[PDB]
């Protein structure tokens, strides 16, 4: 809540100017795209908190149905009583005129701020072009402020709509990422020294992720680890050359063991399913690229290669078929005929080869020349 | 001063609220065609049901409200009871019946019996109105209205407009062109054909005049000296050829007469702090803030792991062409490039590379058509990436050699 | 069909004495079934011949005191909605709720925990069929039958019949498995399915029409209009899921992807939409003639 | 067509039913109750760590959301019991706000929130004494303002069968406002914590705090429940090694679950109590002494005439044979001490079997048995000293004579020094006999000679095959292997192959008389590549033309065609040939 | 009268070149379907030939939704964004007469 800008001033200024004072009209609809790092609710909330334009904030992640989305808009709006119920959209446009007739907000441009609108994209086909024309639909000095992850070009309803004014909030630049990634609040050091740490860390680290949140997380992790041998050992270059040995491994490391005990025939089932998935160009006859993935194959082929792998005391009981169904619920095998029928479809293998190697080796089986060579 | 707040208040409403400014251009013949039809359907008991088609962003609602206001100025309030519908709000029949109940002040009589045949419902609405009388039906966004389950509020309006002979205009406002071919054949063969409007734009040298008449301070006087100073500045900017250059550029992308409002709206947002009379360069940057390349803003912001990944996808078009790929071929191409390179900075290990994918899927540059190594689709152009890689500010030399290799 | 079945059972099945004796081996096995079922087990019995007459003789000799919901599984009218509906009215002696299947499932679970010694047990002919199974379908039978006060008996006929039970699904009803053989021909299945030597008529589409939501009725209005409007084009190989998704979304019939996929797979159950894979791998959709497809939505709109 | 009829207890069926059934109900109910108690004891080391972790992650709240991903086993059959125990433990030592979600009652988000707030409303309204999202937060704000605001936890049972969209949406909703409503979810991962990266994309996976826990790998769970359930002296009903072998094999190969094993033991107990009329005195020893003394005389002739006792008749002298054959009053007296000898054999068997188990588990490579289960197997399939495996132990145990052997003799002696007076009376006073050998363990030749006399006295004295060594052993032991296995694990794909290829039941049909359908399938698979319809109909017509003439042709063609089509609808119906659409006709050989 | 030729006759320049790109790709393929990147490449070629500036596909997709809103052509969604399969709602000699008459 503290710093409004941290040097993104021109977009802030043109948005602040675009709002205007209260008694005259503004835009119907403003769409803001940009990257998820780029402050797109930091900037607008610290902008809206300053002037206190009387606004409602929603997230469309929260409202999974249409009624809750209208309900919290109308219920948070009338405070600026009971739940003022709206089942439909026309109820919302009806009750909006009664709500927006109070002296706090009679002439004031009311802002209905909509966050993460890509989840609103598949709520309905009605609600997005209904929301874009609200300034003349209800005619009560409204500006619906959009912000989203996604481009407007996929967001249009393919009928056309009221095209909103579209801003691009820019990504943060490099020296701006030196400045605004916590040059304020260093607790115990000089800000020069914490800036020297993160100036060394960032220029190494500006190739994987420009997200400010996780870089703030990684910086507040690996800065006290950097900060301990200065205050214990005692010159930034030497501990720079010490901190990058830790930084490469902390980079690499941000999944206990792949081995899973199984019942014995289930092990042999998915061994057979792998072996009939990964070289299956009618090479059943021989023993008894790889990179494209798993090829589908039917059930009776799997049962034949099961009979060839296992010692021959197997009976097709109820339990081995029930086990072969229960392997799919644990998502070690997949049916790619989604509804082809109850009779044995193409079952394709979806486990990695090292896991398969471990399951094969824990019951006496070396298979890598047997699998694709 | 008085002038800056007054010019922004009086210009902003006709700018961006699309307020009723009185100058209308290019539409005089369609308006004069509409007006006598509306006068004879309104003054007399007969009912004719005109239809208007045009593109989005131009014409329709301004014309029907302007003709509405000019007809309402003539008395004998004439007891014409207008009813405004939209296609967007009233999606279903049960909403539509209660909305006509809402507009026509019906709830003095309670009417609390859902009748089966909705012709009796509509005729009861018109009947209890008739004993209490013209109505004008403004049926906006007709293309969404033509997706009823049973086309009740389409067809029963036409049946009552021919049969009840209560004064009625079913004025449909559409946006798609085939309102007839989308209309189902019993209604389209029934009474769809009253005379159909068509709506289109005009020539560019008069479109500079409609820019000037749009921008000029009106015959309403905030202060007459400031009106003369500013609309002379409007004409001086209008006669300059750079404004004409960017306006011709705006004509060939947009004939819309809505894009002009936004393009000029950003310019007037810039003006009142200092230099209240503005430049052609201020109009130029106001056009520049209306963006042209939406995707270079996305690609330009991305980190370089995503850059070498997306140029690996572009390289996946330039060998083994035209399949929806998966993760492993992308991994193979990235590994073959990084083994072509000597340095071990960028040999980033396998679970890191998935993070660039599942961030990149959120931008929808890559498409899903199994769960993590399947059939992903690229929706992109080479040349925007080729322009983006030279505009990358901290672009390293090895991904530059990857770009030149390609 | 009828003139084919006039010649049925004219003269001489080639054994009768060992068939009577082989069925007469299994009449000694019935008090074991009653005791075994009282403890909370569940008997599946499979076989090669018709065993529902054995179950009918069983319910005559030992079920004259208890309630039994004899659910046939061979004729295509029965889905589990009818099971829950008839067990709600004709067993619990009052109607239940109507909003969803899980609501009446949980409600009919809830009635039995409080009412001790109510002692109802259905039995199902032909639990595996084209209509009876399904992960929505079979699990309702499972969750229903898992209680202390409900004892199902089934018959499975298929070769792949224990393919539709995971261990968690199998743990709901304590299965134990009997072996039977009768060699009687399955006359009810072969009667009431079909015969090939002679598409779907209006009745079952009316029954699906009267048991589904009106929005699903509007969905198949769209699909049958897109089928009937391109009937004599031999290159029309069916709409995609994405095209049908958007043309369903434009008329506000459905909201989400998963709701339409669930509606598509429960209508794929009824065999009135078939999926075809083109060379893209993307599944297109075409249902099984044209003249029987105009009668409904001619008469559904007069 | 689901027509209902309205109608408008102690029946079991000599072995008289009433005390038989009460004996059944007593034994099985006791076994099930102690089964549940021994289930809940073993997981205490697991979830009492979890109470510590959840207390620590709640208490530091003054950006993150804590998850504890359990790694339970592949057995989905017994996953309810561990969650009931964990729900009990977390309900007692931490909050009375514990709910669980099942992943079958919420395909999407409205069901998720509605059932969660209903469970939360009942769980709060009991222990204080609605589709809305922020009203759940308002419920948390109203209902618990105090008691350090105890954290509501949800329990996702199956992580795997959840769809990713509804789970992602719930985690982002809950992580958005946990200022009030601190939520600590615990999803039970069925496989391994790899798949929480698979089912969750990286933004939602980065939103939280992962701390995984193990669970009880199931082999050392079933060693406890086999070891406490049947290997004890306490429960009156033992089991045969072959029936046990069937049950433990269908554990270890197919099912990997323990609730199925207890169903198998319950079935064995039930079928044993059906089977034989001498099973009624499967009791403790004074309860055996109750009505041995009064009983029907034909069951006492059955106690004379069962073959283990007739082996005892064969080994004994005539002067008591003539009165002990028929007369009940002496037959009671000899059978009573025979039942006492049965209990005696069990009591000196099992504790020295555990002693041998501890003495054999100490060994390098453990060649006899891996665990306590298989030691029962190796001392009953073959004769144990006849077999080469105890020969390998005896060959091993000589030069293993160092202080590892002396130290583990002391250690095994300490664990059955706890079982010294937990035996509390031995059938040879073998506790202080062997302890009188085992008391010189504190004071390198002596370990060898003491070893020799200990295993010789031990194994040659009691450790023997229980049927032939003991008459009247049928009362405790139940043995019918492939009678049971087909009840518990049947194979229809073998049954149809058998009754279709060889439908010989008892007149001449073994390698043309009395099928119709096996004629159809056998003639289908005499042309064993594929088939078209009309020639197959002609071939069936040919072989029943042979059947007709081994007992006009147009009526015969009609009746042959009708019985052909009745056969061929079943051969389509039973998982064989699938109809070949759009051609003239054919059938497709779908099963080889 | 027919609406469509008057709609083409009062269309803008980039719309007319988009219809020219549509007919150029339909002369190349012969089919009634085309993807958006193909006609985008044709549109890039025609804006190169006419001395126009570069047709960015934000503008080209805005004009594609313009022409799809007015039903001179039949569209796929803007979600597919490069993979839009477009059909032409009017016949080809009609639009040839519409861009041939002047
Ligand atoms: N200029 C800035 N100065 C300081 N902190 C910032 C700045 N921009 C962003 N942040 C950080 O970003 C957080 C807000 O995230 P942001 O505004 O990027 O969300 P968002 O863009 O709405 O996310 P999404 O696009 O995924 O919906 C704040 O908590 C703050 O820590
Ligand atoms: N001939 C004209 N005279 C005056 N203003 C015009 C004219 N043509 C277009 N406009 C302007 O273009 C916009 C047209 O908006 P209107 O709602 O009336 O039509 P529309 O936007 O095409 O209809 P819809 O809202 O259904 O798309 C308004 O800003 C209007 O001021």
């Amino acid at each position: 809540l503290e710093n409004v800008v941290l040097c993104r001033e021109s977009q802030v200024s043109i948005l602040q100017s675009l709002f205007g004072e209260r008694h005259h009209f503004s835009f119907p609809s403003i769409f803001i795209y940009g990257h998820t790092a780029s402050g797109k609710t930091y900037v607008t909330q610290t902008l809206l908190k300053t002037l206190e334009l009387p606004h409602v904030f929603v997230n469309c992640v929260e409202c999974f149905t249409l009624r809750l989305l209208l309900e919290q808009i109308l219920n948070k709006l009338n405070h600026l009583s009971t739940e003022i119920t709206c089942e439909t959209f026309n109820d919302f446009v009806r009750l909006f005129k009664q709500v927006t007739t109070a002296e706090n907000l009679k002439d004031q441009t009311v802002y209905i701020v909509l966050d993460k609108a890509e989840y609103l994209r598949d709520m309905e086909a009605n609600l997005l072009p209904g929301f874009l024309r609200l300034q003349e639909l209800a005619d009560r000095n409204v500006t619906v402020l959009f912000l989203s992850e996604i481009v407007w070009e996929k967001f249009r309803p393919n009928t056309g709509c009221f095209e909103p004014f579209v801003l691009y909030f820019p990504d943060y630049s490099i020296g701006n990422l030196q400045k605004i990634l916590s040059h304020d609040h260093p607790p115990e050091y000089s800000a020069d020294f914490y800036a020297a740490y993160i100036n060394i860390l960032l220029g190494v680290f500006y190739t994987v992720c420009r997200d400010l949140k996780e870089l703030r997380h990684l910086a507040v992790l690996n800065f006290p680890k950097y900060c301990e041998p200065v205050v214990k050992g005692e010159d930034t270059r030497k501990l720079w050359r010490n901190i990058e040995p830790h930084l490469k491994k902390a980079m690499q490391t941000v999944s206990a063991h792949t081995h899973v005990e199984l019942p014995y025939y289930s092990k042999f089932i998915l061994i057979a399913a792998y072996l009939a998935s990964y070289n299956p160009a009618r090479t059943d006859k021989r023993f008894f690229n790889h990179l494209l993935g798993p090829k589908p194959f039917p059930l009776d082929r799997l049962l034949a290669i099961l009979y060839s792998i296992v010692d021959s005391r197997v009976a097709p009981t109820a339990n081995i078929f029930s086990q072969i169904t229960s392997l799919v619920t644990l998502q070690l095998l997949t049916l790619v005929g989604h509804d082809d029928q109850l009779d044995g479809p193409k079952y394709k293998c979806t486990v990695s080869l090292d896991f398969i190697r471990a399951i094969a080796r824990t019951v006496n089986f070396d298979i890598i020349k047997y699998l694709y060579d | 001063t008085e002038c800056l707040s007054q010019v922004q208040r009086i210009l902003r409403e006709r700018f961006c609220r699309q307020s009723p400014h009185s100058n209308l251009f290019g539409v005089q013949v369609q308006y004069k065609h509409l007006s006598e039809l509306l006068k004879r359907t309104a003054l007399h008991g007969e009912s004719n049901s005109v239809l208007i088609i045009g593109p989005r962003g131009s014409g329709k609602t301004m014309l029907i409200n302007h003709a509405l206001k000019e007809l309402m100025e003539i008395e004998e309030s004439e007891n014409v009871l207008q009813v405004h519908l939209n296609g967007l709000l009233q999606i279903n029949d049960k909403i539509a019946l209660k909305e006509i109940t809402r507009q026509l002040n019906l709830e003095n009589v309670v009417g609390d019996k859902v009748f089966g045949s909705f012709a009796e419902n509509l005729s009861f609405l018109l009947e209890a109105l008739k004993k209490g009388c013209p109505v004008i039906f403004i049926l906006d966004e007709f293309d969404l209205f033509a997706h009823h389950k049973n086309q009740t509020l389409l067809y029963n309006l036409f049946d009552i407009s021919q049969s009840a002979q209560t004064p009625i205009a079913v004025i449909g406002l559409t946006c798609r062109l085939d309102i007839l071919e989308l209309l189902e054949k019993r209604v389209k063969s029934r009474f769809s054909h009253r005379q159909i409007h068509l709506m289109n734009s005009f020539g560019f040298p008069q479109y500079v005049k409609i820019f000037k008449e749009q921008l000029s301070l009106p015959a309403e006087f905030p202060d007459k000296v400031f009106a003369e100073k500013w609309n002379e500045n409007v004409q001086y900017l209008s006669e300059d050829r750079s404004v004409q250059e960017v306006l011709q550029k705006h004509f060939n992308i947009s004939k819309n007469l809505r894009s002009l409002h936004m393009l000029l709206m950003l310019a007037l947002n810039r003006v009142t702090a200092s230099h209240p009379f503005m430049t052609a360069v201020d109009l130029m940057e106001a056009s520049q803030l209306c963006s042209m390349d939406s995707k270079a803003n996305i690609v330009h912001g991305l980190s370089v792991l995503e850059i070498c990944l997306i140029i690996a996808m572009k390289h996946l078009n330039d060998i083994y062409e035209e399949e929806p790929f998966n993760f492993q071929m992308v991994y193979n191409e990235f590994q073959k490039f990084v083994q072509r390179k000597a340095h071990s900075v960028y040999n980033f290990e396998k679970p890191v590379v998935m993070k660039a994918f599942e961030h990149l899927q959120q931008l929808e540059l890559i498409k899903p058509m199994e769960r993590e190594y399947q059939l992903m689709k690229l929706l992109l152009d080479n040349t925007q990436i080729m322009n983006a890689l030279q505009k990358y500010p901290n672009c390293p030399t090895d991904v530059r050699q990857w770009a030149t290799s390609s | 069909q009828q003139t084919l079945r006039n010649l049925l059972s004219k003269v001489s099945p080639s054994f009768s004495a060992e068939l009577k004796q082989l069925n007469q081996q299994y009449e000694k096995l019935f008090h074991k079934w009653m005791l075994q079922l009282h403890l909370g087990f569940n008997i599946v019995l499979y076989g090669l011949g018709s065993k529902r007459d054995l179950l009918e003789r069983f319910r005559t000799t030992m079920l004259q005191d208890s309630i039994h919901v004899v659910i046939n599984g061979f004729f295509p009218g029965i889905s589990v909605k009818s099971v829950l509906n008839s067990i709600t009215e004709e067993v619990l002696d009052h109607m239940g709720t109507f909003r969803s299947i899980l609501d009446q499932l949980d409600w009919i679970v809830n009635k039995f925990k409080e009412d001790s010694s109510l002692e109802l047990f259905l039995l199902i002919h032909n639990l595996d069929s084209q209509m009876l199974r399904g992960e929505k379908s079979q699990q309702i039978i499972g969750q229903l039958s898992s209680l202390h006060n409900i004892y199902l008996i089934a018959s499975i006929d298929h070769l792949n019949a224990p393919l539709m039970w995971d261990h968690a699904k199998q743990s709901l009803f304590n299965w134990l498995w009997y072996e039977t053989t009768t060699y009687s021909p399955y006359t009810e299945e072969t009667s009431y399915e079909n015969s090939l030597l002679v598409s779907l008529p209006l009745s079952s589409l009316t029954h699906v029409l009267r048991s589904l939501t009106p929005n699903a009725r509007g969905i198949f209005r769209l699909l049958i209009k897109y089928q009937l409007d391109n009937q004599d084009n031999p290159s029309y190989i069916g709409l995609s899921f994405q095209d049908f998704y958007q043309q369903c979304r434009e008329a506000f019939l459905v909201n989400s992807d998963l709701t339409l996929r669930a509606q598509l797979t429960e209508f794929r159950d009824h065999k009135l939409i078939r999926t075809k894979k083109g060379t893209d791998g993307v599944e297109y959709l075409l249902i099984p003639d044209n003249g029987t497809l105009t009668d409904f939505l001619e008469k559904e709109e007069e | 067509g689901c027509f209902v009829f309205k109608p408008n207890e102690d029946y079991f069926n000599p072995e008289d039913s009433k005390l038989r059934f009460e004996t059944y109900q007593l034994i099985w109910q006791q076994m099930k109750s102690e089964n549940e108690r021994l289930q809940e004891e073993l997981n205490k080391n697991l979830f009492d760590n979890l109470i510590e972790f959840l207390q620590k992650s709640h208490s530091g709240f003054q950006r993150e959301i804590p998850t504890a991903a359990l790694v339970l086993g592949v057995n989905v059959t017994d996953h309810d019991l561990t969650f009931g125990s964990l729900t009990e433990a977390l309900q007692n030592n931490v909050t009375p706000y514990v709910v669980s979600l099942q992943a079958k009652d919420c395909p999407d988000m409205k069901h998720f929130l509605q059932k969660l707030i209903s469970q939360l409303m009942d769980c709060c309204v009991d222990i204080k004494s609605q589709k809305t999202d922020p009203k759940m937060l308002s419920k948390k704000r109203t209902t618990s303002s105090q008691w350090q605001s105890p954290p509501v936890v949800v329990i996702l049972k199956d992580m795997e069968s959840f769809a990713t969209k509804v789970l992602q949406d719930f985690i982002i909703i809950s992580s958005q406002h946990l200022h009030e409503f601190p939520l600590i979810l615990i999803f039970g991962i069925a496989t391994s914590p790899i798949i929480i990266h698979r089912l969750l994309p990286h933004a939602v996976s980065s939103l939280l705090c992962i701390e995984l826990f193990q669970s009880l790998s199931c082999k050392e769970h079933l060693t406890t429940v086999l070891d406490k359930l049947l290997l004890t002296t306490q429960f009156p009903f033992k089991i045969n090694e072959k029936v046990l072998q069937v049950l433990t094999n269908i554990f270890l190969y197919h099912d990997f679950s323990v609730q199925n094993f207890i169903k198998g033991l319950q079935l064995s107990l039930l079928e044993h109590f059906y089977s034989q009329p001498l099973s009624v005195l499967c009791c403790n020893l004074p309860e055996a002494k109750r009505r041995i003394n009064f009983l029907s005389n034909n069951q006492c002739e059955n106690i004379r005439r069962l073959p283990s006792f007739r082996r005892y008749v064969e080994k004994q002298a005539s002067e008591k044979q003539v009165a002990l054959l028929t007369n009940e009053r002496y037959l009671k007296e000899e059978t009573q001490l025979l039942l006492e000898n049965l209990h005696v054999y069990h009591m000196n068997y099992f504790l020295v079997l555990r002693c041998l188990h501890k003495f054999t588990s100490s060994l390098p490579k453990y060649p006899l048995g891996r665990q306590i289960r298989e030691l029962y197997c190796t001392c009953l399939e073959k004769n144990i000293w006849d077999s080469e495996e105890y020969a390998s132990v005896l060959q091993l145990l000589r030069m293993l004579a160092k202080d590892e052997l002396m130290t583990i003799l002391e250690k095994c002696f300490k664990v059955f020094k706890s079982y010294c007076e937990n035996h509390l009376g031995s059938t040879a006073k073998r506790i202080e006999e062997f302890l009188a050998q085992f008391q010189s363990l504190d004071e390198k030749f002596e370990v060898l000679r003491e070893n020799v006399v200990n295993f010789i006295d031990c194994l040659v004295r009691e450790y023997l095959l229980p049927p032939e060594t003991q008459p009247l052993h049928e009362v405790v032991y139940f043995s019918a292997a492939h009678a049971l296995r087909e009840h518990l694990n049947a194979a229809p794909r073998i049954a149809l192959h058998t009754a279709l290829n060889n439908p010989y039941y008892y007149l001449k049909n073994e390698a043309n008389i009395a099928p119709d359908i096996c004629i159809a399938y056998k003639l289908h698979l005499e042309c064993s590549r594929l088939i078209n319809l009309v020639d197959w109909s002609e071939a069936f017509a040919t072989v029943v033309t042979a059947a007709e003439k081994m007992d006009t042709s147009e009526e015969m063609n009609e009746i042959i065609h009708a019985r052909f089509i009745r056969a061929v609808s079943e051969l389509e119906l039973l998982g064989f040939i699938k109809p070949t659409k759009q051609k003239t006709d054919h059938v497709a050989r779908l099963t080889w | 009268s027919s609406s469509y030729i008057t709609a083409i006759k009062n269309s803008s320049v980039l719309e007319q070149s988009f219809l020219r790109a549509i007919l150029a790709e339909f002369r190349r393929s012969g089919l009634e379907e085309a993807t958006f990147q193909q006609i985008y490449s044709q549109h890039v070629a025609l804006c190169r030939m006419e001395g126009l500036p570069y047709p960015t596909m934000s503008e080209t997709m805005a004009v594609c939704s313009h022409l799809g809103s007015c039903r001179l052509l039949l569209v796929e969604p803007s979600r597919n964004d490069l993979l839009l399969r477009v059909r032409l709602n009017v016949s080809q000699d009609d639009v040839l007469y519409a861009l041939k008459d002047e």
